């Protein structure tokens, strides 16, 4: 069972920037492989077969090498279309195996996110539910970290986190965090904080309300 | 474009 | 020319099995192998096995021998890919690939849920929390099977400073957050509603996101 060891597994890319990505076989594949970008929501897409062969289509500022163990994916000049995550495939034997990919990552300034923590809505309490949204929105890079706190103790579950792929326009990313529980257990506690940590900082951004004040 | 060179063990 | 193909997506119970298609045009379908994969955002690329239509070779994952069945027929040009005993385990989108060209893929769902309408609710600020010289509104999608769904802001002539979340299974069902961010003074003289519409089952739903207290 042939193991691919794709690397860098993320990549913080600039436009015009030369990108190369590299995956090596736990053992010789006499070039069969391929490279293939895939894009949020989309399927695969071939760029390269045994090794350093161009797919009909594809730009030319796509190129790949190696031979034995070791290959290597060069995009001589990266583009907006380029975004998306990167993967090698062994087809020299079976099972056929993939690298774990690199993601593509367009660099920008590191920026902090906008906290906001939103109580649960009248209705919901009605339909005897409890929801306490909180949104990290606009950071960089995609990495963070969110946790939940009911009268100063921590909540693990009832949580449930979405995140946003790359913003086109600004680079950032955003994440949903939904803690959810009965109207009961919401009606027992009093503060409830969202806490979130970046590295755009050691100390985290706290948001919190309490259900007293309204 | 691309011949069996892609495969053609048949599997 | 050269393509494959697939399927449309499937809902299935759990205990039942189904049965993927894949058609193969603009080259000698005899020529080439024709293999399966499976994707899941825990799990990624896993290689479920091919077939080569010419001899009718077969090659699984040790882990889909006995799980996965694979068949093709030459008149039709269509690999078929067939998976028994479903579980949520089995959810993923499969694509078959000629290893140069892919499927654009078949998402497969398994789920014992039932179509249900989504509850809506508006997301106001924290009583007071005008701080700041924008304001940020929100709008929870809750328990709603299955996808899609849609959601706008003010009929869609509200687009920027919008973050439609990706939904997610909350207990069997679907649920789904969108925040929008306007500057302070524009909320709430203005009202800023949020559309959300259901097509299984036939559901729109407006609502106003009316200030706390």
């Amino acid at each position: 069972d042939i193991k691919m060891t794709q690397s860098p597994s993320s990549m913080y890319t600039s436009l015009g920037e030369r990108v190369t990505i590299t995956c090596k076989a736990s053992q010789d594949i006499n070039s069969f492989l391929t490279w293939f970008l895939q894009k949020p929501g989309k399927s695969p897409k071939t760029l390269i077969y045994r090794a350093n062969r161009l797919m009909i289509g594809v730009p030319s500022r796509f190129s790949g090498s190696g031979s034995g163990q070791t290959y290597s994916l060069t995009i001589s000049s990266l583009e907006y279309e380029d975004m998306g995550i990167y993967y090698c495939l062994q087809y020299d034997d079976f099972p056929l195996t993939f690298g774990a990919g690199t993601k593509l990552d367009l660099k920008r300034a590191d920026a902090a996110p906008t906290v906001s923590i939103f109580p649960p809505s009248s209705e919901q309490l009605t339909s005897g539910g409890a929801s306490v949204v909180c949104f990290l929105n606009n950071f960089y890079p995609k990495e963070i970290n969110v946790k939940w706190k009911i009268d100063g103790s921590e909540r693990q579950n009832g949580v449930l986190d979405s995140w946003t792929e790359q913003d086109s326009k600004d680079s950032t990313y955003s994440m949903s965090s939904t803690l959810t529980l009965t109207k009961d257990e919401y009606e027992r506690h009093n503060s409830y904080t969202c806490e979130a940590t970046h590295k755009t900082s050691t100390s985290p951004i706290v948001k919190s309300f309490n259900r007293n004040e309204c | 474009d691309a011949t069996p060179e892609w495969l053609g063990a048949r599997l | 020319q050269d393509q494959l193909q697939q399927s449309g997506a499937e809902l299935v119970r759990p205990g039942a099995s189904v049965k993927l298609s894949c058609k193969a045009l603009g080259y000698i379908f005899t020529d080439y192998e024709i293999h399966w994969v499976k994707q899941t955002p825990v799990h990624g690329l896993e290689w479920i096995g091919g077939i080569h239509p010419g001899s009718s070779g077969t090659a699984y994952n040790q882990k889909f021998k006995g799980k996965a069945t694979l068949t093709a027929d030459k008149s039709s040009t269509t690999a078929f890919m067939e998976l028994s005993s479903l579980t949520s385990e089995d959810s993923a989108v499969y694509y078959c690939t000629r290893k140069d060209y892919w499927g654009q893929g078949t998402l497969v769902t398994v789920s014992a849920a039932k179509t249900t309408a989504p509850s809506v609710y508006p997301l106001v600020p924290v009583c007071g929390g005008t701080t700041g010289s924008s304001v940020t509104l929100g709008c929870l999608v809750k328990g709603y099977f299955p996808e899609p769904v849609t959601l706008t802001w003010n009929s869609g002539s509200l687009s920027s400073g919008v973050h439609t979340f990706p939904a997610l299974l909350q207990s069997g069902l679907y649920t789904l957050s969108s925040s929008v961010t306007v500057t302070s003074n524009t909320w709430p003289s203005q009202t800023i509603t949020c559309n959300v519409a259901h097509p299984a089952s036939s559901t729109k739903v407006d609502k106003k996101i009316e200030p706390r207290v």
